[PDB]
Order: C-alpha cells, then structure tokens, then sequence
C-alpha cells in the first residue's frame, strides 16, 4: 500500500490520495489533468 | 315522531308478523352458514418468504439469501418494518403491513420485489411464499 | 344563529345616493335594458379580442435551472460544465 | 451583459483527503 | 407503460408484473428489471448533500456513507417511497491486466477472468455433530485484503510454483462510471440523496420526519462530516399555508366591519362569522370521503 | 359510591385474558446448539414422561419444525402435543390445574426448561414479530460487532434509571463451528483455486444435493459425500484426503487451517441492517416518561460509533396510541350520551342525574370481582359498559315516571 | 354463566360478573338517588 | 434576469422553470405540438425518410 | 472489447452489508484513441501475439 518514487517530488510535499477526481470510465487522464490546472 | 313509527306499527299487525318471519328465517339461515369457529380471532398481518438452504451457517445463509430478499424488500409499498432471520439451513423473511390492509393485495405487493430477486439467489434455492393462512390456520394433525 | 343570537348575545344618505336613481331607470323601462343588454353585447366583444396566454403557472420560492447542450458529452467535461454553471449561479 | 468573472479551473474544497510525502524504507 | 387515465395504480403495477416475470429470464447475462418506486414525479421531496471541508473523506467516503447509513435510516420512515443516491462515486476493485505480462506469463484474458470468478465465495459443508452438540462447517472464500486479489491462483507448475494475479496485473482501488453527476454551490462536487413520497401519503408529514431523524445523526456521522441541505419542500407548503390562513382572517374581519357597519348591534357580526368555519369544516369532511389530495389549488376556492 | 370505588380498585390487577383448550401445549427450551440426533432422542425423553401420567391418552411431540413456511423452530425448541382422557376418566380427586402441576413435576431434565401454554394461544405467539418488552431499544448498525457493544454499554447506563433491565448480546449466541479457512497460497501451490478446496467442503464432507430421480409422482435426493469415518472430527477433516488437479495426493489441512470456534446461531436482522436489540422492562410501572428518560440518558453517557443508531419500541407501541385515542372518544361518547338524553327529557339537569348515577352499578360489580377472584381485563370493561347502559336503562324509565 | 363450569367459561365468566354485583347494586339504589336527586331540583325549580 | 444573463456558455442553451412543474413536464410521456405524426415501420432507415 | 478495452464488471466484495464492484480492464494507455485499439495487444489461444 505505499510505492517507493525515484523523483517528481521531494519530502514534505503534501499530496492528495485518490485517483478518485477523473471517471473511472475513460475519463483520458491527461485532459482531466489539465482541467486542474491553468 | 319516536311515537308515530309506533303507531303506524300498532297497524298493519300482519306485516309485522311476516316480516318477522323473514327475520327470523333470514336469521336461522345466517346462524348456521356463517363461519363457527374456536379460533380466537387472528392477530397481525404480515407476508412471509422463506427460502430453505440445506447445511449452511447463519452467516452464509444471511449473505447469500436473506441480504438480497430484505434490502430489496425495503421499497416494496406498505411495508411498515421487514424481519430477516438467518437460521443455519433456512431464511426466514417477515414483510409486516399497516395493520388492516388488504392480505392479497399485501402478497400481491411483496411478488414485485420477489420477481427482480429470485434471479440473484443462489443455485437452486428458490423463494417459497407463505401459505394463504394465519398462525392459526394449523387445524388437524396426525400421524401415520 | 341570526335571530337567536342578534337576540341573545349615514344610513339614510346612502340610501338616498340609489333612490334617485331609479327614478332615473323607469324611466323608458323597456328601452332602458335593451341598451344596457346592449353594453354587454358591446363590451364584451371588443373586450374578449385583447390579450389571451397559456394557461396557469406556479412560482416556488426556489428554483430550477436546466440548461440543455448538443448530444455526445462526456461524464468529464459535462460535468465540468456542471461546476462552471454552478459558480457562475 | 455580464462580464462576471468565474474560475475555469476545477475545484474541490467538500471532500479531498490528503497525504504527506514521506523518507522511509518499503 | 400507459394506462388508461383513472385507473388504479397497484393494480397497474400489479398488471404489469405477469408479463414481466416471463421476460427476465430472457434478459441478458446479469441485468435485472427494475420496478419504478410507489410514487410519482412529484415525490421529489427533500434533497441533500453530504459534504466534508476537513479533509478526512472523500467521495468514495461520502457515498458509502450515504449508501449504508443514510438511505437505510431514510427509507425506514413512514410513506416514503424511495431513496435516491444522487451524483456520487461508487468504490470499484478495479483490476488492471497488463496485455504484456500476459504475453510473457502464458496467461490469456479468458483465463484471468475464469479465475478471478472462482475465488471469491464462501462455502457451507453441512453440520457435523460431536458432544452431542452440532457444529456448523464454515468455508472462508470471499476477498478481503487488495492480497487476496494479489494471490489468485491462474497457473501451477509441477513442480509447485504459482503463478498469481499480482503477476499480469496490478489491482487498484479506483471510481466506478457514473451516469450523472453532483455539484454543490460551485466550491466542490459531492454525494446526496433525494427522498421521495409514497404517491398518495402526506408530504409536509414525511418532511418534518425526515429532519428530526437528521437531527438525530448529527450526533452519529463521521467527524467533519456534515449534512447540507439543498431542498425543502416544507418551505413552500408553509408559506402557502401562511397565507391562506391570514386571508381568512381576513375576511373574518372584513364581514365583522361590514356587518357591523349597518347594523350598530355588533353582536350579530361574530355570530355571522361562524358560518364560515362550518361552511368549511363541512367541505375538508366530504373531501376526506374521496380521499383527494388537499393542494395549493384545493385551497384556491 | 367513592368510598367503595376507592379501595376496591387497589386490589389485585393481573394479565387479561386467557382461553383454556382441552388438550394442551407443551414448549421446553434449552440452550441452542443441539444435535438433531439428541434432540430427536430429547424429544422422545420427554414424550414418554408426558405419558407416564394417567390422564393423558396421546402424546405427538415435535423437535425443530415441520415442512411449512409457518414452522420455525430449532431443534433446541420442542411444541408437543397433549390430548388427556375424556373428562370423565380422570383420577377422582383432579382437575386440570392438578395435571399440568403433575407434568411440569413428572416431564424435566436437565438444561431443559420446562414450559406450558395454549395450541392456538401459542402459535399466534409463534408468528409473531415484535417485542414483549413495554420498552425496547434497537441498536443498528452496519457491522455486528460495533453494535453488539452498544447494547452492553446501553444496558451499564440501563440498570441506573428507574426500571429494571437486561441486555440481548448474550441471547444470540451459542452456535458451534468448524472453519475451513482456505489458505490461497497454500492451495495455489497444488494449482486449486479457492472454490476447487471448497468442493471438498460442499460435496465431499457435506450432505450436498446434486441430482433427483424421477419416480412418477415422487420425486427424491441425490448426494455426493465420503464416507462418514472420515469426517468424524476435527482432525479427521485435517487429514480430509484430496486428489488435486495434478493427481497429488494431500490432505485439507495442506491448504487450509481448520479451528473450532463459537459464533453466532442465527442472525435477526431488521430493516436490512444488522441489529442487536435491548429488552427493559418493569413489573407495571409507568410508560410514558421512561423511553423519555432514555432518549437523553443513553445519548448523554455513551457516544454512538459513527456508523449506527438507536430506536425505541415495545409494548407502548399501540398502548400510547390506544389509550391517548381514547381520549379522544369518551367526549364523542359523552357528548352523543347528552345528545341521546336530552332527546327524550330536554332537561338538561335531568341529563346529569344518569350520567353520574351510574357509578352505583359501576361500584357493586367489583365487590364481586374480588370475592369470585375474576380478573381485570377488557372483557370485564365491556361487562362493566353494558352494565352502564343497564343502570342507565333504570333511570330512563324511572324519570320518565 | 358465571359458574366457569365448561370449556370457553374462562372468558364467559368474566364478562359477567361486572352485570351481576354491578346490577345488584344498581337498580335497587337507583330508585332511592333518582328520587333523591329529582327532589333536590324542586328546590331550586321552586 | 440576471442569472440568464451570467449563467451562460457557448452551445449550453439556458432554459428556467419551476421545479415541481418540470419533474411533471419530465416523466411526461407525450407529446407538445397541437398535432403529431408517429411514422412507424421495421427498419428505421426507412420510416426516417418519411 | 467487453471486459479488456471497456470497463466490464465482474465480481462484488462482500463487505458487512456493503458491496462493491470487481473489474477487468486493460491499462487507459492501451485505449487512448481508435489508433491504440488497432493496435491493441492480443495473445490468441495459440499462444500467438497480435492486434
Ligand atoms: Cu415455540
Ligand atoms: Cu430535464
């Protein structure tokens, strides 16, 4: 229940746990990624 | 006018006489035709569903049957409260009514939410019905 | 209840205001009914031609807002769409 | 006619559960 | 299914239902058919939402909540015919196959699945006396740990090494798909349900019953866990209550100056008013004998 | 009038009815977990004792339940049947009292305890959900064990508010189990899947059901299973023989440890939810007040797991209801007794005099209620009403005159 | 009625006893309150 | 007025009504327009051309 | 298409009176456009690997 990362973040940053923000249901990752950002 | 009904009955002395007599004969018949019984006048309504399966713990059998028939059983109309009892081998299922409602119309009611749950039940256990009786409907009993 | 209890338990100007009035209505009885039968008839023509809606509506306190696209949308940018509204609402 | 200015971005502030990244052995 | 207009609606229900006991076997492999709820489209009564700004839940958090406290504690009160979840996520086992470890494990698609759907059961080996007592033969089965998806078994060697489900895939816990969605004032997007009526029964009845039992729960959730409301019927049924009785004070006033106006004796006013009480008393009895609905309407006249 | 009325209500005030058959129930209940093998042969113990006394000719006794959706019993629960000999041929100096006194003496064994009521009186008993408490509490929830310690913790702050109190937790146990806990990876090794060791389980060790024959009208059972010696114990399924896919030869406790363990004998679940409930009570007593005194007690001493709740209901269900209601029939009544008395006299003060003369006829019924020993109950209180219209049958007449 | 003598007097029993003490009480002394009630009101009809 | 004229994006139509009306308006099987044509056939291919 | 490229149920958890939902499914990358599903990886009975 807990993956070892070998970059893309340093400690302390916080991060949310779920991959529960797109549908399950082709929801295409990367757009539904992009509509967090802008 | 108490006393007029009494007056016009002072006459017609015959006609009281026979309609007596369709009284008392319309009486004589009803005394005898009509349902004699030692059976203390019911109590409760209710519709039961039991469904038996042979050699199964209370637990097996309450996820396997008894879940399924009750949680479905909660939106059937004019259900007041629904008994689940998980007996290692049987489920028995108990759909209580508002007291006064019509006994088929409440097993007629009940069917619907049995149709769409007979499917989800296990291998070859099937959703026996209670019986168009009471819990004093046991009459005569013997032995061979 | 009227008289058991009304028992139990300017009016003559205002009544004066009509009086002269009748006076003023005998007078040509016969004629004086057909043109006011005839006022009904006349006013009720012109006045039928105006105006006239749909039926009824019922305004609640809240209220609904439904807004409809074009077919094909996707569970993700529908529902995209459904927070813009929202803040913008 | 309004120019009403609204955040584009998505938005979650009702139910986001959050974890801190952290140094320690798998 | 349309009726024809006036008939009853069990009985419509109740017909319905024979020919529809000999089509669901005809269904596909584990689709059922659903009933429609003892109720209308009006039956929309009390809506809500389940929301959480400490952060100690989630959506998938929500809705279970919603799915197995809520709806059961919501559709135990008196004449309500249903409780509808509304735009939530529903937590899904989801496991990934990786097409590539497939390849190279001599595992097909076909095998997984076969697999995957015969080992998550429990089983009843009938009972088994001794001191006179009867012991019940319980079998452990059904999936727990993510390791029990992990350690399903779809290849042994001879020589007595598996081949596990932790080897073509990965088994994360993801959303489910969702037919619509459910969004709060903008600021987040969370679970609720609405609580429909029984068609014919009382609405401000089962309103005011359902938010003391909520006032009951706010004792019982989760921490940060509370219930916003989104729509109460209760509301607007008041208000137009409100305002049909302060009317009716009205005229009850209104008569008391007119008929107290010509006549001085101002006694014979109140004893003029009580014909209206009556005049309506007698009306809300005959209309009980048909059993109509008491409307905004039914209150117009 | 009221100095009669006054001590000779304070009297004895029991149950109301009770209706007398001539043959008779007998109910003993032990404890749950029974085999159908000792409770078969319990069930025979018994029947031959309820023979031993001379005045009964049958005895048709019944462990568990029969073939119908109205039976429900276990084994551990036994309805037996007694018919005694005509009236006429019981021992001189007897009556029916005497005879269940003599078998409820003569029919009992240990851990048994003994139990007499009505056949009919009985089986409405029987069907009938609901609780015998006149205040209950039902604590669900989504997991037993959360739950089950509510009501204990429910019943610590129960025993501490006018009322007596007893807890249900202990109630709904007794049940005895062997568990086959599959181990996967164990099993995978021989290349089974969880559901190919559970075939030993069903099939192998268990009665299980597998086909019909076909036999006109009569239809009857087929099974698969070992042979009995190897599954008369424990050990005996831990050394269970198996013949895996790969025709390796093991034994069940080579992909699974088998433990026996107590649990649950039968799972009473309401609403769709698992709830355990709380039977508290008095002997009389007061109603309306106690359940309130709970709704704040409980939900001020002991905080609720999130994930479960708590409702109150027992005999007051349709106490409260009735009572209250009647409340609000006795002025329709009085006001429909004026209406009747001012229809044939006009004297209102005339009305008055059977309205409250009526006490007289009241206050002489229940000096013979003590004396024969009749009981109070609602057929007395239908008595008692015709009674009223008797009396006010007198004053009628005699006004009138 | 009374005498529970029979099957089913357990019941026809004990609806009667309320009609037999109770009416024996009832009418004998309605006859004296009747009259010392309809005597009172001669005094304030008077 | 106002939340018509805010509230509003590109191919989104805006539509307001009343909420009871429109669960009405909604399982309302019918049809609106004073007179309708049902053209019913076997393949829709066809019927569409009618 | 059913189980691999869609996201077919298949199994529910038995969790107290919960129940959740078990699916199959290839990883998104491998049905990111109609392109990725022409070349979406299958092992044949005869343990051959095609598109
Ligand atoms: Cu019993
Ligand atoms: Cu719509």
């Amino acid at each position: 229940g807990v993956t070892a990362l070998r970059s893309g973040l340093a400690e302390g940053e916080k991060v949310v746990s779920s991959g529960l923000f797109l549908i399950d249901s082709e929801a295409n990752i990367s757009g539904a990624l992009e509509r967090m950002r802008s | 006018m108490i006393e007029w009904i009494i007056r016009r009955s002072v006459a017609n002395r015959f006609l009281v006489l026979m309609g007596a007599l369709f009284l008392s004969i319309w009486g004589t018949w009803t005394i005898i035709n009509t349902p004699v019984d030692a059976l203390p006048d019911l109590s409760d309504v209710q519709v039961i569903i039991k469904t038996s399966y042979p050699g199964q713990a209370p637990q097996i059998v309450e996820n396997q049957v008894t879940y399924p028939l009750t949680t479905t059983m909660l939106s059937v109309p004019g259900a007041k409260t629904v008994r689940g009892f998980s007996q290692f081998g049987d489920s028995y299922v108990y759909v209580i009514f508002e007291d006064g409602t019509d006994p088929y119309w409440a097993r007629s009611r009940v069917l619907e939410y049995l149709n769409q749950v007979q499917g989800k039940l296990p291998a070859g256990v099937s959703a026996e019905l209670g019986p168009d009786a009471t819990g004093v409907g046991w009459i005569y009993e013997y032995a061979l | 209840v009227i008289p058991i209890l009304m028992g139990y338990w300017l009016n003559r100007f205002l009544i004066r205001v009509y009086h002269p009035l009748l006076l003023k209505v005998l007078h040509w009885p016969k004629t004086t009914l057909l043109v006011a039968a005839l006022s009904v008839l006349t006013v009720l023509w012109p006045l039928n031609k105006v105006g006239g809606e749909f039926l009824p509506q019922i305004n609640e306190g809240d209220l609904l807002y439904m807004p409809s696209t074009l077919p094909g949308i996707s569970a993700a940018e529908a529902a995209s769409m459904l927070q813009k509204t929202d803040k913008l609402i | 006619a309004s120019g009403v200015r609204i955040d584009p971005t998505q938005t979650q502030n009702l139910g986001v559960k959050t974890a801190t990244v952290t140094r320690g052995p798998l | 299914v349309i009726f024809e207009d006036g008939t009853d609606p069990y009985w419509a229900r109740s017909r319905v239902l024979e020919y529809l006991n000999q089509v669901q076997g005809k269904l596909p492999a584990g689709v059922s058919a659903e009933l429609g709820p003892d109720a209308t489209g009006v039956g929309w009564i009390y809506e809500y939402a389940l929301v959480d700004r400490s952060g100690k839940h989630d959506l998938a958090d929500l809705r279970s909540l919603q799915d197995w406290f809520l709806k059961y504690e919501l559709k135990t009160i008196p004449d309500v015919a249903e409780v509808a979840s509304v735009g939530g996520v529903v937590k899904e086992y989801q496991v990934v196959i990786d097409p590539q470890r497939l390849a190279q494990y001599g595992i097909s698609l076909a095998e997984v699945k076969s697999a995957l759907d015969a080992s998550n059961q429990e089983a009843g080996g009938s009972s088994i006396e001794l001191a006179e007592a009867e012991y019940m033969v319980r079998a452990s089965g059904y999936l727990q740990t993510l390791d029990d998806f992990n350690h399903i078994v779809l290849k042994a060697s001879e020589n007595g090494v598996p081949v596990y489900l932790r080897d073509v895939a990965k088994v994360q816990i993801g959303p489910e798909m969702r037919r619509g969605i459910a969004e709060l004032n903008g600021e987040g997007e969370v679970a609720g349900g609405v609580v429909i009526l029984r068609s014919g029964k009382n609405a401000r009845e089962v309103i005011a019953a359902v938010k003391d039992k909520l006032e009951t729960l706010k004792s019982s959730l989760p921490e940060g866990v509370e219930i916003v409301t989104t729509y109460d019927r209760s509301q607007l049924i008041d208000r137009a209550i409100d305002n049909l009785s302060g009317k009716l004070l009205e005229e009850f006033i209104v008569v008391a100056v007119v008929c107290a106006l010509f006549l001085w004796h101002v006694r014979s006013a109140l004893v003029a008013i009580i014909s209206l009480p009556l005049g309506l008393c007698i009306a809300f009895i005959v209309m009980h004998f048909q059993g109509l609905n008491a409307n905004i309407m039914s209150l117009g006249g | 009038v009221l100095t009669v009325l006054w001590p000779l209500n304070k009297v004895g005030g029991e149950f109301l009815p009770q209706i007398n058959e001539g043959d008779l129930l007998y109910m003993p209940s032990t404890l749950p977990g029974i085999s159908a093998a000792e409770a078969a042969s319990m069930l025979q113990k018994t029947d031959k004792l309820i023979m031993s006394v001379p005045e009964v000719a049958r005895v048709f006794g019944k462990t568990g339940k029969a073939e119908t959706a109205t039976d429900s019993a276990p084994l551990e629960m036994v309805e037996t049947t007694i018919q005694l000999k005509p009236q006429e041929q019981w021992r001189p100096g007897m009556t029916m009292d005497k005879i269940i006194e003599e078998l409820d003496n003569t029919v009992r064994l240990p851990g048994l305890a003994n139990l007499w009521v009505p056949p009919i009186r009985n089986r409405i008993d029987m069907l009938s959900t609901g609780i015998k408490s006149p205040i209950g509490i039902k604590v669900s929830g989504t997991v037993l064990a959360d739950i089950d310690a509510m009501a204990e913790q429910i019943e610590e702050v129960a025993r501490t508010v006018p009322g007596v109190a007893s807890a249900l937790a202990f109630r709904l146990e007794g049940g005895r189990y062997i568990n086959v806990e599959i181990n996967r990876e164990k099993a995978a090794r021989y290349g089974m899947t969880v559901a190919d060791v559970q075939l030993f389980v069903t099939s192998a060790v268990g009665g299980a059901m597998v086909g019909e024959t076909v036999e006109g009208i009569a239809r009857y059972p087929i099974n698969l299973r070992y042979p009995q010696s190897w599954r008369d114990s424990p050990q005996a399924l831990r050394q269970l023989p198996i013949l895996t896919p790969m025709k390796q030869q093991i034994t069940l406790a080579d992909v699974a440890d088998i433990k026996v363990s107590t649990g649950p004998s039968m799972l009473k679940t309401e609403n769709a939810r698992p709830t355990s409930w709380i039977y508290i009570d008095a002997r009389d007593r007061d109603m309306v007040s106690v359940v309130h005194d709970l709704q704040k007690a409980i939900a001020e001493k002991v905080q609720l797991k999130p994930g479960t709740s708590v409702a109150f209901s027992g005999q007051f269900e349709l106490l409260e209801r009735a009572n209250h209601k009647l409340k609000l029939m006795v002025p329709m009544t009085l006001m429909i007794i004026f209406v009747l008395l001012y229809l044939a006299f006009r004297r209102v003060g005339e009305a008055l005099l059977i309205i409250s003369s009526v006490p007289f006829a009241l206050v002489g019924g229940i000096w013979l209620l003590w004396w024969m020993g009749f009981h109070l109950s609602v057929a007395t209180g239908t008595g008692f009403i015709a009674l009223a219209g008797v009396a006010a049958e007198f004053g009628v007449v005699m006004l009138m005159y | 009625i009374l005498w529970g003598t029979g099957a089913g007097s357990e019941v026809m029993s004990r609806i009667a006893a309320p009609m037999i003490g109770g009416m024996i009480t009832a009418p004998l002394l309605s006859l004296f309150i009747i009259p010392a009630a309809y005597k009172l009101m001669w005094l304030h009809r008077h």
